[PDB]
């Protein structure tokens, strides 16, 4: 496992999965034709140079509406090179409008997950017969971080969040077919690493049902003979055993944090601007590889106060020294050249008045009737953005737990008023979602205010990610390995201290107070240890941790730093783990507030 | 020693055996007969008779009257009954439900059929060659003048590709794949022809006897001279060719020279397998097998190969066992550990199987530590094994045979007579799975295709609680099951056989072409598997209606809108659904969606108002209808505006409204509007201030200051471009 969970494999897999699959089909000149919200997917494992050497593809194409008038332009250099489609029919069970469409005015590749056990269409037969169906294998490759592994399926091709769609109606089913692709992708790293899940520890409705999803698809494909096999045989470093944490999280859980203004360098980069697929900033780009720019490795999470002095240090470094590593000293400081420059200027800065305020709400400081001038003064006196108040008129909500009937009415007129009639219906979906709501199938949704969280997790004192606040999906993962968090402000009936095995014992008791429910937190354990791994583990000793993180719904790239900044105080305090963040995407304040509508 | 008698021709020794043992003893014997390779046919007066080797009565195909004369019978490959007529062909599929399947010449009034043998047929009249390619007659060579002149019906013979045929002169050829001729000795007399397996073609003489045995034309092989014609020229397997004088079956060779195996009684039949010669008698069956190289050195007189010493040093460790270990020293105990095994396999009786598995055994554990894989060993065990088990259910195969035509092979010889326990055993033995699958189906086959007044509730059962004991999967294809139920017309049960199989793409799919859609759509809810469910609505709705997708849906996916959100992109089919359907409030947003998607709200906003009028059950309801009420006032009266003040707006907010009003500027409509509309003393202020700052130094603000505190007075005027004149505000605060 540990030389076999090497995320870099898994980027360079991919791209020989593309490339063989790519050759085969013909060997004359070809024009791919990518789908648009797949095309920042493949940029990321490999570049045009790379593509064109060992694959005979010259030219790549959009399904978008231009590929009309195009396609008959693409007709002629069809001819001349072959026409291969690719698409991604995973989370949207419908193939692009375009691509059917221009089948009749004037060769398709489907990604696909890698078969787990062997080892949709009929839309199409409509159009006509002898169709080609080459399946792509695909794996959650690293993008951003060497432990952090995204499998994009927060967003289809309407570039609808998933998990809140916009079309309220269709949250039962828009949901639910994202739980059924997180099960899909877990299955293609657990098989491929050929890993064995320890106890695996859930927060929220949703994440039970990923779970049980998983367990059902891994039970009937492995037994007992076949899981004893699979530890011995492949190594297990004859050291401790088998140990494989699958804490699984939704974003409803800690709905506070992505409403918060980041603070990291890759998060304000993310919070000016919007990330994609590739993680490339659209209006000005350059290779944002962890691969490739030593760099931004050692700068992507780091408090943005700190970026510009330390670029200090490294500019005068290369003095005493490359002509590569040159170009990329200048980059990032002119990255924190455009950003620092836009931060006191734009919405008349404003940048600073923003986080001293959030604070104000997060101890409970703002009082009932300060709502009216603090609001009205942010609109208008510094005229910014209306997601960026809607994005904290949502937090003022969730951190006292409602509003006052006085204000709640208030203030969706006030916004009614500034925004029209359209923001009668994104504070309606805001309410219904529990971002915003007042004292008057069931997922779960934050019930306490702020107030109670600040005094009990300790989220108000480690706090650079943010404006002075621990997010509280940290502390729900470190309340599992580490109870010195409780033991300080909510003690007494600690069972221990330091675990190296996820527990979840004397806190269903909190959860009960904190989420309205005490049945919200469940650890089904797997394969019950000496029964079954130790007497495993033992076989082959005599004859570090892999702790999967899975975000259900996305994760902010506060919480990401914020794990690793976890995963180095639990090393020193004996708990050594390493934590490998699967998720699904990355959601934001203003990703948010695009969606709900 | 067993090599009582082993004869040799010229270097190889033959030996003959006993196999099985026969209870006719009767006409039955002289009566017509027919072998394939474990049962006999023989025609007793109307009542023709299939006999096992071991004088077991296994079927009884009773002639249905006559209806048409029977010449000749035979088996193909998979010992089904061939009963040739001079009209047509009629072979066997079924013994206890008899299903003779007639096949039909094309045009049975003119010629008629003449011989039949293994496959190829060769009318009377005109001398024409056919082949059995199934239920007809695929014909493979075409008529000519003075094609052949076969003296009489034994002047041919075919095994699998040569279809030599002996014409009065010459000697012709045809092949099966292309039918052509191949004309191989200009000159010839010959009056019989026994081609084997291999292709060694036999001849014969009758006039002077001239067995003339070749492998090709222009090439003799053996020339002998025999003395009396023969009764019955066989094939010893590939090598040898007998005969059948009396009771004296002499197995011919090299040079010369033969071989006479004088038997008690007398010799009516033999059948030519792969690497035998089987004799039958009266009372009991022989087998002229060829001695192999591993038993020739064991077993021979006075032998001093590896193979044989091994077993004397065997049968010296009971009382001379500190002299029976030098022995073992003394040869090279390599070959003697596999001779024993290669020739043990051989061996029929089951005394000398455990000797001379007891011999390799002994003498396998004196080699080195990784000699030699011990997997040799323990496949002969269960080959023997498997090899004696056949024996005790009437088949007797050899090693040649029972690789020849593997387990199925077998499997289907049992089938046929309907002994689906003894098939159940064997596959067990042989440690298999997938013939365990093959044997069930079958099983489950026949009873849904048999007893058909069996009430449905009890033979549910029967197929369920055989299968519970039977351990296995991936073979057991109930989906097969589900079609033989199907085409029973016993659908009932079969929905219920198709929801007791484990893979669900079959379960999901059988339930789908049994029309049982409602169940089948049902049950793939549990799957959870959203890619299938969904290439199921969309296959269902190829061939459903556009109403009855819509009973089905509300009916059975009320709380699950999955179908819906694959057509997300058609606001048409959405629209009138949600209407029939009668949910209200999520029509809205679909109304909601197009305003948006077209960037035209108000086109659609008194539509959406008047659908959050026809739910009342709600709170939230009766707040949105009033920021609707409250902006059907704002709507009306920006007309007004528009129809005293010669400007547009159309379009805008309150917010912007109200901003406008400050540009131009006005005393009373602005102050019209906050009374009117409910607008806070905070928020004018501020509105007309950002206004009024970017009204190019307007100074009002001084005849405007007569409730924000007086402080953002500065800083509006001085956070942007009105630095200057701030004085004022200085000293006035």
């Amino acid at each position: 496992m540990n030389r076999f969970w090497n995320t870099k494999k898994f980027s360079l897999t991919n791209a020989d999965g593309l490339c063989a699959t790519l050759n085969e089909i013909s060997q004359n000149d070809e024009v791919l034709v990518v789908q648009p919200s797949v095309l920042p997917v493949l940029n990321s494992l490999l570049t045009f140079q790379d593509l064109t050497q060992s694959t005979p593809v010259r030219k790549i194409t959009l399904l978008d509406d231009q590929l009309s008038d195009d396609l008959p332009s693409a007709l002629g250099s069809v001819p001349q090179m072959d026409l291969i489609f690719l698409i991604d029919v995973r989370t949207s069970l419908r193939l692009p409008p375009q691509l059917l469409d221009a089948a009749q005015k004037h060769h398709i590749i489907y990604c696909r997950w890698k078969p787990s056990f062997q080892n949709i269409e009929s839309q199409l037969k409509e159009l006509s017969n002898e169709y080609t169906l080459y399946p792509w294998d695909l794996l959650p490759f690293p993008q951003i971080d060497e432990n952090v592994l995204l499998t994009h399926s927060l967003y289809n091709m309407e570039n609808v969040n998933m998990y809140y769609p916009n079309l309220r109606s269709l949250q039962s089913a828009t949901e639910s077919i994202l739980v059924d692709d997180m099960v899909n992708s877990l299955q293609s790293l657990i098989f491929e690493t050929n890993s064995i899940i320890t106890n695996v520890v859930s927060i929220g409705n949703l994440s039970k049902r990923c779970s049980h999803l998983l367990k059902k698809r891994i039970d009937e494909h492995q037994t007992e003979n076949d899981l004893f096999i699979k530890g011995t045989l492949y190594g297990e470093r004859t050291n401790c055993g088998l140990e494989m944490d699958l804490i699984i999280l939704e974003r409803n859980t800690d709905p506070i944090t992505p409403l918060l203004t980041q603070l990291t360098y890759a998060g304000i980069l993310d919070d000016l601007y919007e990330f994609n697929s590739g993680i490339k900033i659209k209006e000005k780009d350059m290779n944002f590889n962890y691969k490739e720019d030593k760099i931004w490795n050692d700068l992507k999470f780091l408090n943005f106060g700190s970026i510009g002095p330390q670029l200090n240090k490294l500019a005068k470094e290369l003095q005493t020294q490359l002509q590569q590593r040159q170009a990329f000293l200048k980059n990032h400081t002119t990255l924190s050249s455009d950003v620092l420059k836009v931060v006191e200027t734009e919405e008349y800065g404003s940048f600073n008045k923003i986080l001293e305020l959030e604070l104000e709400i997060l101890m409970g400081n703002t009082l009932n009737n300060d709502i009216e001038d603090i609001i009205l003064e942010l609109q208008y006196q510094y005229e910014v953005d209306q997601k960026k108040i809607l994005r904290l008129i949502c937090l003022l909500s969730l951190c006292k737990n409602s509003l006052r009937e006085k204000d709640y009415e208030y203030l969706r007129t006030f916004m009614i008023d500034s925004w029209g009639i359209e923001k009668c219906f994104q504070l309606e979906s805001l309410a219904e979602l529990g971002f915003f709501t007042s004292k008057t199938s069931k997922s779960t949704r934050l019930q306490k205010e702020y107030r109670y969280i600040s005094q009990w997790f300790n989220t108000v004192p480690a706090t650079f990610a943010y404006s002075g606040v621990v997010p509280l999906t940290m502390r729900l993962v470190q309340m599992l390995y580490d109870r010195s968090i409780l033991f300080h402000n909510y003690s007494s009936q600690q069972p221990f201290i330091l675990s190296r095995e996820p527990r979840v014992s004397q806190t269903e008791d909190l959860i009960e107070q904190l989420y309205g429910d005490s049945h919200a937190i469940e650890e089904s354990i797997w394969v019950p240890g000496t029964i079954t791994k130790k007497i495993n583990a033992s076989i082959k000793s005599n004859n570090e941790d892999i702790a999967l993180v899975v975000f259900l719904g996305g994760v902010t790239m506060g919480e990401i730093a914020i794990m690793k900044h976890l995963q180095k105080i639990l090393g020193k305090k004996g708990i050594n783990k390493r934590f490998i963040i699967i998720a699904d995407g990355l959601i934001n304040g203003t990703r948010i507030m695009n969606s709900i509508s | 020693n067993p090599s009582f008698d082993w004869e040799r021709l010229k270097d190889v020794f033959y030996r003959s055996r006993a196999i099985g043992e026969l209870k006719w003893p009767t006409q039955y014997e002289e009566f017509k007969c027919a072998l394939s390779l474990t049962v006999i046919a023989v025609e007793i007066q109307d009542f023709i008779q299939v006999y096992n080797y071991f004088g077991q009565l296994l079927g009884k195909i009773n002639l249905q009257r006559i209806h048409e004369d029977i010449i000749k019978f035979e088996f193909d490959k998979d010992e089904k009954l061939i009963l040739v007529t001079k009209s047509s062909i009629k072979i066997v599929k079924g013994w206890s439900p008899l299903t003779i399947e007639s096949v039909p010449l094309q045009d049975p009034t003119i010629d008629t059929i003449w011989d039949y043998h293994n496959g190829i047929m060769l009318l009377a009249k005109s001398r024409d060659i056919y082949k059995l390619n199934g239920n007809e007659w695929e014909l493979l060579y075409e008529n000519k003048d003075k094609k052949y002149n076969l003296l009489t019906k034994n002047h041919w013979s075919c095994n699998d590709d040569s279809i030599i045929l002996l014409d009065v002169d010459h000697v012709y050829q045809v092949s099966t794949s292309n039918g052509a001729l191949l004309k191989l000795i200009t000159d010839s007399s010959w009056h019989k022809v026994t081609i084997s397996s291999r292709g060694f073609i036999c001849l014969y003489n009758m006039k002077d006897n001239k067995l003339q045995i070749f492998r090709d034309p222009a090439r003799i092989l053996m020339e002998h001279n025999l003395d009396s014609t023969p009764d019955d020229i066989c094939w010893c397997g590939n090598d040898t060719v007998a005969c059948s004088f009396e009771d004296e079956i002499k197995l011919y060779g090299p040079d010369g020279l033969y071989v006479t195996f004088w038997y008690p009684f007398t010799v009516t039949n033999l059948r030519a397998e792969v690497d035998g010669l089987k004799v039958i008698t009266t009372e009991k069956i022989y087998f002229l097998s060829r001695v192999q190289p591993q038993t020739s050195n064991i077993f021979r007189i006075g032998s001093t190969e590896p193979g044989a010493m091994l077993v004397d040093s065997f049968s010296l460790l009971e009382d001379h066992a500190p002299k029976a270990i030098e022995i073992l020293k003394n040869f090279v105990l390599e070959k003697g550990v596999l001779d024993c095994i290669a020739a043990a396999i051989d061996e029929f009786e089951p005394k000398l199987q455990k000797m001379l598995l007891n011999a390799a055994s002994y003498g396998k554990a004196s080699l080195q530590y990784k000699s030699f894989d011990a997997s040799i060993f323990v496949n002969a065990c269960n080959t023997i094994k498997l090899l004696n088990c056949f024996r005790s259910f009437g088949i007797f195969l050899t090693v040649e045979e029972y690789r020849c035509i593997s387990l199925k092979g077998v499997i289907d010889r049992l089938l046929k007579y309907h002994r689906y326990y003894e098939c159940i055993q064997i596959c067990k033995l042989a440690n298999e799975r997938f013939l365990l699958g093959y044997v069930f189906t079958e099983w489950a086959k026949d009873k849904i295709k048999g007893s058909p007044d069996m009430e449905d509730d009890e033979l549910l059962d029967k197929i369920k609680s055989r299968l519970s004991v039977i351990d296995m999967t991936d073979t057991l294809q109930m989906v097969a099951v589900a079609k033989v139920a199907y085409l029973e017309g016993r659908f009932q049960l079969s929905r219920n056989l198709a929801l007791l199989e484990k893979n669900e793409e079959a379960r999901i799919e059988q339930l789908y072409n049994l029309d049982d859609d409602s169940i089948a759509l049902k049950e793939c809810i549990k799957v959870q598997n959203y890619s299938l469910t969904i290439s199921l609505l969309i296959a269902l709705s190829k061939k459903l209606t556009n109403s009855q997708l819509t009973k089905l849906l509300i009916i059975d996916m009320f709380n699950n809108p999955l179908y819906l959100y694959y057509m997300r992109m058609d606001k048409a089919y959405l629209y009138d659904f949600y209407r029939q359907t009668d949910r209200f409030i999520d029509l809205a947003h679909v109304l909601l969606q197009q305003g948006k998607e077209q960037q035209s709200l108000h086109s659609f906003l008194p539509q959406i108002k008047d659908l959050y009028s026809q739910v009342q059950n709600s709170e939230v309801v009766n707040n949105t209808i009033e920021q609707l009420q409250r902006q059907e006032k704002l709507w009306i009266y920006q007309e007004s505006l528009g129809k005293r003040f010669a400007i547009s707006f159309t379009n805008m907010t309150l917010d912007q409204t109200l901003s406008k009003l400050i540009e131009t500027g006005q005393d009373k409509q602005v102050k019209e509007i906050v009374k009117k509309f409910k607008i806070s003393e905070k928020k004018l202020y501020h509105l007309k201030c950002k206004t009024l700052v970017e009204a190019k130094k307007f100074d009002e603000l001084l005849q405007f200051a007569q409730p924000i505190g007086y402080m953002p007075f500065y800083t509006y005027l001085k956070s942007r471009g009105h630095m200057d004149k701030a004085s004022p505000y200085v000293n006035m605060i």
